[PDB]
This record gives C-alpha cells, sequence and structure tokens, in this order.
C-alpha cells in the first residue's frame, strides 16, 4: 500500500508537494503565549493542555496560492491529536488534499524521515518543504529549504519562495531544475 | 508538537 489515494482528477496533473507544519508554517508551544493566532486543547496521558500557535507571516496567502499550483499534503512528524486541528484552522482554502501525521514516517537514526517513496507518485513530479534537512534525507534533489521559523514576524520566507513555486509547479521533472 | 527525535 502507499500513503496516498490516486489523486482525484482535478489533482492528478500537477505536482506532488509535501507541506511541513511545525516551524514551516506554524510554531507552537506549550508555555502561554499571548495574542496567540490559535489555542488548540491536546489530551496528553489524561490531562488537557493548552497549546499555543503562532501563524508564520504571509502563510495565508502562501497556502491559498499552493493549493492551486500543487496537489498540497500535509506531512508532520507530530501526532493528529494536535496536526488535525491545527490544519482544520489553517487550511481555509481546502489546499491540503490529504494529512500525514508521525506514524507515516519513518525513523531511521534517530530522526523521523519523511520517506516520498511511499506516497504513491511518479518522484519527478514531487516536492518537499520542510524545514529540517533530516525530515527528507532520503530525497535531498526534491527538497525545498526553508528555515525554521518561531517568533520572528519580520519573516517573509514563505512569501519570497511563491514565485519559485510558480516555475516549479509548471515543469515536468523537477529534477531539471533541482538537478537529477 | 513536531520532535527531533522521541
Ligand atoms: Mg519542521
Amino acid at each position: 500500500q502507499y500513503l496516498l489515494p490516486e489523486a482525484k482528477a482535478q489533482d492528478s496533473d500537477k505536482i506532488c508537494v509535501v507541506i511541513n507544519l511545525d516551524e514551516t508554517l506554524v510554531h507552537s508551544s506549550f508555555k502561554p503565549v499571548n495574542n496567540a493566532d490559535f489555542i488548540i486543547p491536546v489530551e496528553i496521558d489524561g490531562v488537557v493542555h493548552q497549546v499555543y500557535v503562532l501563524k508564520r507571516p504571509h502563510v495565508d496567502e502562501f497556502l491559498q496560492r499552493m493549493g492551486e499550483l500543487f496537489e498540497c499534503v500535509l506531512f508532520t512528524a507530530s501526532l493528529a491529536k494536535y496536526a488535525d486541528p491545527v490544519a482544520d484552522l489553517l487550511d481555509k482554502w481546502g489546499a491540503f488534499r490529504a494529512r500525514l501525521f508521525r506514524e507515516s514516517c519513518v525513523f531511521h537514526r534517530g530522526n523521523y524521515v519523511k520517506d516520498l517513496s511511499r506516497l504513491g507518485r511518479d518522484l519527478r513530479r514531487v516536492l518537499i518543504l520542510d524545514n529540517s534537512p533530516a525530515s527528507y534525507v532520503f530525497h535531498p534533489d526534491n527538497a525545498v529549504p526553508v528555515a525554521s521559523w518561531f517568533d520572528n514576524m519580520s519573516d517573509t520566507e514563505l512569501h519570497d519562495l511563491l514565485p519559485f513555486f510558480e516555475q516549479l509547479s509548471r515543469v515536468d521533472d523537477v529534477y531539471s531544475v533541482l538537478r537529477q | 508538537l513536531s520532535p527531533p527525535s522521541p
């Protein structure tokens, strides 16, 4: 079995891009954060604790456009009980066609690795956007790096990457740009 | 949260 079903007809032509959540699109914390964007109750061993989520600047512009250009898949090493609520509040346009959590990662030498080869998509039409180079150790030529984000609101990295994804969404083989 | 290691 593959992690993903066959892409729907309106997606199958598009490149797949797997998008990381934490420190890529948002940063969360159990330490209280004033003026948080979202707060999400998460049960850990029976006790509910509040998780304070901040949105990386320009994430809404980023997700709305990316959902047009690609078959976008959320792929995080975190747990669904936290990620699904976060994704529900972020994805206001239905950009994520699927969501993949910790149990879909491969544990490789102390790191959770996103094994793109188990997606079920031609790797020449797959990209990964992740703040941890360790997450894409098996497919480094499929990767678009982004710096980890925590709380810098001057950050514009998602905004600055859009013209580059515009190019990538139109090639036939992403390796022609990322070098085979 | 998405941990580097468990
Ligand atoms: Mg990350």
